[PDB]
RNA sequence: CCGAGGGUAGGGCCCGUGACUGGGGCGAAGUCGUAACAAGGUAGCUGUACCGGAAGGUGCGGCUGGAU
RNA sequence: UGGGAGAGGGUGGUGGAAUUCCCGGAGUAGCGGUGAAAUGCGCAGAUACCGGGAGGAACGCCGAUGGCGAAGGCAGCCACCUGGUCCACCCGUGACGCUGAGGCGCGAAAGCGUGGGGAGCAAACCGGAUUAGAUACCCGGGUAGUCCACGCCCUAAACG
RNA sequence: CGAUGUCGGCUCGUCGCAUCCUGGGGCUGAAGAAGGUCCCAAGGGUUGGGCUGUUCGCCCAUUAAAGCGGCACGCGAGCUG
RNA sequence: GAAUGCCGGCAUGAGUAACGAUAAAGAGGGUGAGAAUCCCUCUCGCCGUAAGCCCAAGGGUUCCUACGCAAUGGUCGUCAGCGUAGGGUUAGGCGGGACCUAAGGUGAAGCCGAAAGGCGUAGCCGAAGGGCAGCCGGUUAAUAUUCCGGCCCUUCCCGCAGGUGCGAUGGGGGGACGCUCUAGGCUAGGGGGACCGGAGCCAUGGACGAGCCCGGCCAGAAGCGCAGGGUGGGAGGUAGGCAAAUCCGCCUCCCAACAAGCUCUGCGUGGUGGGGAAGCCCGGGUGACAACCCCCCGAAGCCAGGGAGCCAAGAAAAGCCUCUAAGCACAACCUGCGGGAACCCGUACCGCAAACCGACACAGGUGGGCGGGUGCAAGAGCACUCAGGCGCGCGGGAGAACCCUCGCCAAGGAACUCUGCAAGUUGGCCCCGUAACUUCGGGAGAAGGGGUGCUCCCUGGGGUGAUGAGCCCCGGGGAGCCGCAGUGAACAGGCUCUGGCGACUGUUUACCAAAAACACAGCUCUCUGCGAACUCGUAAGAGGAGGUAUAGGGAGCGACGCUUGCCCGGUGCCGGAAGGUCAAGGGGAGGGGUGCAAGCCCCGAACCGAAGCCCCGGUGAACGGCGGCCGUAACUAUAACGGUCCUAAGGUAGCGAAAUUCCUUGUCGGGUAAGUUCCGACCUGCACGAAAAGCGUAACGACCGGAGCGCUGUCUCGGCGAGGGACCCGGUGAAAUUGAACUGGCCGUGAAGAUGCGGCCUACCCGUGGCAGGACGAAAAGACCCCGUGGAGCUUUACUGCAGCC
RNA sequence: GAGCUAGCCCUGGCCAGGGUGAAGCUGGGGUGAGACCCAGUGGAGGCCCGAACCGGUGGGGGAUGCAAACCCCUCGGAUGA
């Protein structure tokens, strides 16, 4: 059947992205604390 | 006169429909329309605040002019009798002699061809605008301002009208349609006649399916539900109130006042409705 | 081919009968009240409506086939 | 052809008396009700009196043993639309008449449908009396209804 | 109680005997036929259906008879539900 | 050494289950160390409104080529979506951006919030909507509306010519809109041709034929033609369109009007440029100077912003045109022609799937377009087929039980069972014919029946064309033929009678409940006079509503019909300027501490003093409630009647052993041979009853009862047959479970149900196919039950607070 | 965290074919005029049958599955809430 996962590059970039999380006390600090713990990736990839 | 149909389909069995035989124009005029924007209910934090609502046939607003005194002295032609999804009375179009067009509220017996003004001296007919302290005691009205130069307030609904009981002062004293006795500022505006479309209280919409097109979604009583949702929620099996029948948020349903008791406006309501 | 009739299916009319139920007639001395006939003790009757163990009562309108 | 009388019918308007409720005044110890009472109402200011407002219904005197209509029935006043009818003249048509199974229409009250309206009155219903009882008569309340519009009902001691 | 699945049916049997039938008997208020009652006997047999989830029970039509009980009220790693 | 401990390793189950749709394979020839599995050929089967083709998302090199086979691939592998390497994606016109706005988002001004932040007009952003200029063919191993060829087009810059009051983010027009139905003309697409072009073919009894087989087009500028869409012209006044306006709007006059004209699309033609089959031969070449024509069918697509009707009344903004404003009129704009200029990103490949979402090369899920032919009434249904694509990544045998899916069955025909569960039966079309009841629509496909193929003969009407022929579409009558059978295959209702519940179509527990539950039109109560009530928010601000009592909120009831009784003492709600109580505050009789004293400081009675509460009324479609005992009639029995106690009042109409009745399978009647169910009655209703509505009700129902007909493998009662498994051989190879095991029966014993203890009995060692009685078998630290001064959801006249409101 | 699911908002798209035959309109009849009747036309509807599409009624299979909800047969809706 239809499952949870239904990809849209968008909706992961308006969602997720790096524009997203500046935006908000809270995104910074994910985008903060993502950092402190040497993530590659602070954001999800998405192709645009 | 509203209209009946042949029982075809269980539910053209009582649905009615209104004749229409008034309207003598089929589309708005396009430079007084403007998009309705759908709210669904919800305000501006997105959250439902009015239940049940949504999904209606989509619709244009039409400009109504609920002042009249913007153009006083300045006639105007009655050009067309227009249905109005916005409202329940219909719409009359409006061509002054000045060319500007505009729409008012169609009153009870208006014609198309006839003509109607605005102002301290109009002649008391049927479509005209004046101070309501120049105008005979004893006049049914609609479209009456609440307070001057800020618009028609009361007595726009199909069929509804006020009339003017006697003066005191610098105030008239009307009889709502709910029956209230209210002291208005004779300098507040009011068209002579009733509001027509009578017949719309007479309406059976008929099955779910015409609730549905006016944007109404269904409603679901309190007792169908559980107490996390209402106070009338739960019980084994039907159950009866059980406590005085309550609104979804606890407050009581049957005989409860509402209105604000220290408010300004009680030194000009004479007497409370009736009935 | 038609054809007595037999078969299948579905209708119409009549008769008999049926747990139970509805009122009706009748029946020497049952129980309750007293509506009508006297202004019958609230004049009567009346079509209708509502109510009441029961006759009845009451409303609305009508009639005199009502009295003084 | 010329005239007449009439609550004949339909629509719209509009006038005063009274009842009720509301506001203002003034005023105090009761009011109301009956055969007698009680219920009820009233010092939280009733009743009685004056001024003001709101609303509905019915039209006193004229009024009669009267008038009109086929009947049911029709009563303030005004305008408009409309029916029947009688008299005068002796002018026109030339029996064109009478009745009338069916049919169609009208048809008091009550009642029914959808709206409105609701002062007074009042089935049901409540209470107070009475009574052996009193699901009555009498008293205090009172909802349909009584009123308007449209649509039904089609009855009668619809009787001379 | 870190689980011994619970009513009834179906299927499959197997055992006990306080025996429903069939076999053998004594007494009879056993003429005969048919019964009653007790004793011996478990080899075999012990029907189909209407009603109800029913077990049970009542009823219809038969029968030599239409037995009662145990097996975790036998049997859900066999079925049903 | 134990913690259902943690991490890791390795066992057991076991050469066991399985190897992922039952669409299906066989052989020959290649290649190679090796081949059922790779390549090629022939034969066979499967899909064909797809299992073919084309877009979009998502994926991200998976594409093409060479070289490879450790691992990946459920087997094999020489193959591959795998490993290595090289190559491959080309645009002014396709899509997106340098254009426009939608919801929404953001947000100069402004508003609000302890901080973080929340709002917010304009503006900005935001698309699969609006706007905008490319069609056909060829070419590569792999891209192509992109490269090439042909014929077309757009914008920007500059210049030339001609014209004009030029000029805008400002005014106006336009853009610009629904749902159903639908006209005319066309196109796409399709069928036929005795015509045109073609390599050939004559078989096996016959046919050298008006034979068979194959094909018979595509794009195209101006012009022209056919069909449509859009659009009146002139003048005079003018105070409206937030400046101006010659524009637009409004008034008057003249002319035009199913027209015409002007304009804009579509289709046809059109210079020109392309394509072009079978068959044969090795993707190619030939065929070929290919032919490229007539007739019929015909869109849901096009003309289009077409027409009609209906009510629920159907985006915005820019492009565009017009008007003027500063400005400028040596400019600027419009028209024509010429030269120049024209950027950024995407483009490979999969795409109903082995490349996307599902941990898998997973029988699941995934939006748009095309989707051929014949026959069956039609159709996207069904069967068979075209183009094209597949045979589903383990096979070979065998022909047991048993399982699945399927076919048939003597006699009977529901006897099966909780239940006709399941499976039969019925089945499309045309015709005849069709009941109670009904809200007059329906019930209705009621029920029940007849017809159905093929051949010959005569004949009616329509479309196209020409009025005719031809083709195509609807029919009518007569005479015959064959079979068991003519919707001969496939797709395609079993029916009736009678109850309960819900009026109805709808909605629901994603994944055990689809229902009688929710909703529903409709009815009633209630709140709300607008800065409404109410809701969300600390607020600002929103929703309500750009609505205004014929409206909006809340509550119950639930189409419709006939109805909805009595009780206001308690609770709620509504009214009530009195009286009682009442907090802070006011008041200050009167005290007290301290000081030598002026003073400073403290306590403080009467009395004034809100809401609330008490109190007085009202109120039931507000919460709710609507009796007991005893007696009595000229047979008995039973009480219309009476007595008395209690209540705020003592259940009315209607219904009743009921979705409610305990005793109960009540009693009686009906149906049956037999009826705890069913239906109809009765009424001592344990414990119906009137909007948590009462009693009915046509129609409706994958709801739940009861009965009958039809027909059946449900059954008596089972039998045979088919395929997929099971079984055997080759390949690959799991799992939960597992203290160790050398693991028998009876009667006992034992913590009370023993393979393991006692006594006896029985028993050579090891497997394979089967069956499930035991191992108190497995699974899951019982969900029932209790316990824990464990937890959570919920209620209230439990306690105590808080929001909110007064 | 609303790329699942629930509701709403904006903008698009989809629903083969067949059946039934409301109003209205025209004509005819009728009448004082009417209502109304008949025929034809017409094409309404939470109308009917049935694909796509959306569902999930009954049964069977599956149950270390093809699948952490699937498969077969059957069944509901299919111009509308
Ligand atoms: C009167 C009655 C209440 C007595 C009661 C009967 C109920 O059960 C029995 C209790 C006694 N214990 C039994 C029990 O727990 N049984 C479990 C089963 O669970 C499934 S069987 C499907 C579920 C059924 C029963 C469960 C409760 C597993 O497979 C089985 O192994 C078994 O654990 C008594
Ligand atoms: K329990
Ligand atoms: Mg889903
Ligand atoms: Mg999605
Ligand atoms: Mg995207
Ligand atoms: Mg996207
Ligand atoms: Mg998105
Ligand atoms: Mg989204
Ligand atoms: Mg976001
Ligand atoms: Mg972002
Ligand atoms: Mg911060
Ligand atoms: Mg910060
Ligand atoms: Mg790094
Ligand atoms: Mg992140
Ligand atoms: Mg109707
Ligand atoms: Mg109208
Ligand atoms: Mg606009
Ligand atoms: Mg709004
Ligand atoms: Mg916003
Ligand atoms: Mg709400
Ligand atoms: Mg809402
Ligand atoms: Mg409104
Ligand atoms: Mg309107
Ligand atoms: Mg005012
Ligand atoms: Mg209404
Ligand atoms: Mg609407
Ligand atoms: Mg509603
Ligand atoms: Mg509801
Ligand atoms: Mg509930
Ligand atoms: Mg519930
Ligand atoms: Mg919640
Ligand atoms: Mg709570
Ligand atoms: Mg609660
Ligand atoms: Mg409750
Ligand atoms: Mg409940
Ligand atoms: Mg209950
Ligand atoms: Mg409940
Ligand atoms: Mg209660
Ligand atoms: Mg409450
Ligand atoms: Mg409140
Ligand atoms: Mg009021
Ligand atoms: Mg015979
Ligand atoms: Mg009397
Ligand atoms: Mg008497
Ligand atoms: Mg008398
Ligand atoms: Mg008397
Ligand atoms: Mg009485
Ligand atoms: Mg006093
Ligand atoms: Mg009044
Ligand atoms: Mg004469
Ligand atoms: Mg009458
Ligand atoms: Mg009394
Ligand atoms: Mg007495
Ligand atoms: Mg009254
Ligand atoms: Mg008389
Ligand atoms: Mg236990
Ligand atoms: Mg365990
Ligand atoms: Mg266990
Ligand atoms: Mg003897
Ligand atoms: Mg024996
Ligand atoms: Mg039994
Ligand atoms: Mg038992
Ligand atoms: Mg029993
Ligand atoms: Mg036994
Ligand atoms: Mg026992
Ligand atoms: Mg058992
Ligand atoms: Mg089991
Ligand atoms: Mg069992
Ligand atoms: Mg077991
Ligand atoms: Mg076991
Ligand atoms: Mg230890
Ligand atoms: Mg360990
Ligand atoms: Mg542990
Ligand atoms: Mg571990
Ligand atoms: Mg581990
Ligand atoms: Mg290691
Ligand atoms: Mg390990
Ligand atoms: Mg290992
Ligand atoms: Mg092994
Ligand atoms: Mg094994
Ligand atoms: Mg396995
Ligand atoms: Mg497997
Ligand atoms: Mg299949
Ligand atoms: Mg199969
Ligand atoms: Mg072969
Ligand atoms: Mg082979
Ligand atoms: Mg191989
Ligand atoms: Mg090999
Ligand atoms: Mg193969
Ligand atoms: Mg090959
Ligand atoms: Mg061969
Ligand atoms: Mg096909
Ligand atoms: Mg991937
Ligand atoms: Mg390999
Ligand atoms: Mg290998
Ligand atoms: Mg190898
Ligand atoms: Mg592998
Ligand atoms: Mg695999
Ligand atoms: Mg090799
Ligand atoms: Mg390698
Ligand atoms: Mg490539
Ligand atoms: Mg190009
Ligand atoms: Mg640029
Ligand atoms: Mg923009
Ligand atoms: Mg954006
Ligand atoms: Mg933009
Ligand atoms: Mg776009
Ligand atoms: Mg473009
Ligand atoms: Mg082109
Ligand atoms: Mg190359
Ligand atoms: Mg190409
Ligand atoms: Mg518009
Ligand atoms: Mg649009
Ligand atoms: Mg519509
Ligand atoms: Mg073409
Ligand atoms: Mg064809
Ligand atoms: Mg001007
Ligand atoms: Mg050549
Ligand atoms: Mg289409
Ligand atoms: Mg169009
Ligand atoms: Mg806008
Ligand atoms: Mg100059
Ligand atoms: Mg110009
Ligand atoms: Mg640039
Ligand atoms: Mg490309
Ligand atoms: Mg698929
Ligand atoms: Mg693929
Ligand atoms: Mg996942
Ligand atoms: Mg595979
Ligand atoms: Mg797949
Ligand atoms: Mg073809
Ligand atoms: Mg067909
Ligand atoms: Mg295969
Ligand atoms: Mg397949
Ligand atoms: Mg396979
Ligand atoms: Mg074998
Ligand atoms: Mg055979
Ligand atoms: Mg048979
Ligand atoms: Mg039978
Ligand atoms: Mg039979
Ligand atoms: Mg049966
Ligand atoms: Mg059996
Ligand atoms: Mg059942
Ligand atoms: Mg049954
Ligand atoms: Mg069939
Ligand atoms: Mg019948
Ligand atoms: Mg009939
Ligand atoms: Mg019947
Ligand atoms: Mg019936
Ligand atoms: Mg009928
Ligand atoms: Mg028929
Ligand atoms: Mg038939
Ligand atoms: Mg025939
Ligand atoms: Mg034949
Ligand atoms: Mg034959
Ligand atoms: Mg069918
Ligand atoms: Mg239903
Ligand atoms: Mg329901
Ligand atoms: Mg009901
Ligand atoms: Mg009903
Ligand atoms: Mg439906
Ligand atoms: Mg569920
Ligand atoms: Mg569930
Ligand atoms: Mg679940
Ligand atoms: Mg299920
Ligand atoms: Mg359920
Ligand atoms: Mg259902
Ligand atoms: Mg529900
Ligand atoms: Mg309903
Ligand atoms: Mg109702
Ligand atoms: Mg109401
Ligand atoms: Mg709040
Ligand atoms: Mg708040
Ligand atoms: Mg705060
Ligand atoms: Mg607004
Ligand atoms: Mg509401
Ligand atoms: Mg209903
Ligand atoms: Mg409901
Ligand atoms: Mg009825
Ligand atoms: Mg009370
Ligand atoms: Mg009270
Ligand atoms: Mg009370
Ligand atoms: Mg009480
Ligand atoms: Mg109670
Ligand atoms: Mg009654
Ligand atoms: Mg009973
Ligand atoms: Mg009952
Ligand atoms: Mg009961
Ligand atoms: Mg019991
Ligand atoms: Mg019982
Ligand atoms: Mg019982
Ligand atoms: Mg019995
Ligand atoms: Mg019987
Ligand atoms: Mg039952
Ligand atoms: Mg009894
Ligand atoms: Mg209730
Ligand atoms: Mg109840
Ligand atoms: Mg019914
Ligand atoms: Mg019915
Ligand atoms: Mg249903
Ligand atoms: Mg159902
Ligand atoms: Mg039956
Ligand atoms: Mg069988
Ligand atoms: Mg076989
Ligand atoms: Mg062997
Ligand atoms: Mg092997
Ligand atoms: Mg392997
Ligand atoms: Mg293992
Ligand atoms: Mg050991
Ligand atoms: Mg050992
Ligand atoms: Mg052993
Ligand atoms: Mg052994
Ligand atoms: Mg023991
Ligand atoms: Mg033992
Ligand atoms: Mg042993
Ligand atoms: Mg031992
Ligand atoms: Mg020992
Ligand atoms: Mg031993
Ligand atoms: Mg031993
Ligand atoms: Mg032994
Ligand atoms: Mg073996
Ligand atoms: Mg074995
Ligand atoms: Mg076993
Ligand atoms: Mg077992
Ligand atoms: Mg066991
Ligand atoms: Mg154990
Ligand atoms: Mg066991
Ligand atoms: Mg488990
Ligand atoms: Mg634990
Ligand atoms: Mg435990
Ligand atoms: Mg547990
Ligand atoms: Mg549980
Ligand atoms: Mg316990
Ligand atoms: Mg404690
Ligand atoms: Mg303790
Ligand atoms: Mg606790
Ligand atoms: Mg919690
Ligand atoms: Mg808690
Ligand atoms: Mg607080
Ligand atoms: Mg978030
Ligand atoms: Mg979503
Ligand atoms: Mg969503
Ligand atoms: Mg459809
Ligand atoms: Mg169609
Ligand atoms: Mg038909
Ligand atoms: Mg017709
Ligand atoms: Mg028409
Ligand atoms: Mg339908
Ligand atoms: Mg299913
Ligand atoms: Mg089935
Ligand atoms: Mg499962
Ligand atoms: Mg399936
Ligand atoms: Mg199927
Ligand atoms: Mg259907
Ligand atoms: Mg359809």
């Amino acid at each position: 059947m239809k499952r949870t996962w239904q990809p849209n590059r968008r909706k992961r970039a308006k969602t997720h992205g790096f524009r997203a999380r500046m935006r908000t006390p809270g995104g910074r600090k994910v985008l903060k604390r993502r950092r402190q713990k040497g993530r590659w990736r602070l954001t999800p990839a998405v192709r645009k | 006169a509203v209209k009946k149909f042949k029982p075809y389909t269980p539910s053209r069995r009582f649905m009615t429909v209104a004749d229409f035989s008034e309207i003598t124009k089929t589309e708005p005029e396009k430079s007084l329309v403007k998009p309705l924007k759908k709210t669904g209910g919800r305000n501006n934090q997105g959250r439902i605040t009015v239940r049940f609502r949504g999904g209606g046939h989509k619709r244009l607003y039409r400009i109504i002019d609920f002042k009249r005194w913007d153009k006083v002295g300045i006639p105007a032609k009655v050009a067309a009798i227009e249905y109005d999804p916005n409202r329940s009375a219909r719409i009359a179009l409006l061509h002054y002699v000045d060319g500007e067009k505009r729409y008012i509220i169609a009153p009870d017996g208006l014609q198309v061809g006839q003509q109607v003004v605005a102002g301290p001296d109009a002649p008391i007919q049927v479509g005209n605008a004046l101070p309501l302290r120049f105008i005979p005691v004893g006049t049914v009205v609609h479209a009456v301002e609440l307070e001057p130069k800020k618009g028609a307030k009361l007595a726009r609904a199909a069929g509804t009208s006020a009339q003017i009981q006697g003066r005191e002062g610098d105030y008239v004293i009307l009889r709502l349609p709910s029956g209230e006795l209210r002291k208005v500022h004779g300098e507040c505006y009011a068209t002579v006649g009733a509001v027509g479309n009578a017949d719309h209280k007479n309406i059976v919409l008929g099955k779910a399916g015409r609730s549905r097109w006016l944007g109404r979604r269904p409603h679901v009583r309190g007792a169908a539900m559980n107490p996390v949702d209402h106070p009338h929620g739960g019980g084994e099996g039907r159950a009866p109130r059980g406590r005085p029948p309550a609104s979804p948020w606890g407050w009581q349903t049957k005989g409860l006042k509402t209105r604000k008791r220290r408010k300004p406006s009680s030194r000009f309501i004479i007497a409370r409705r009736k009935k």
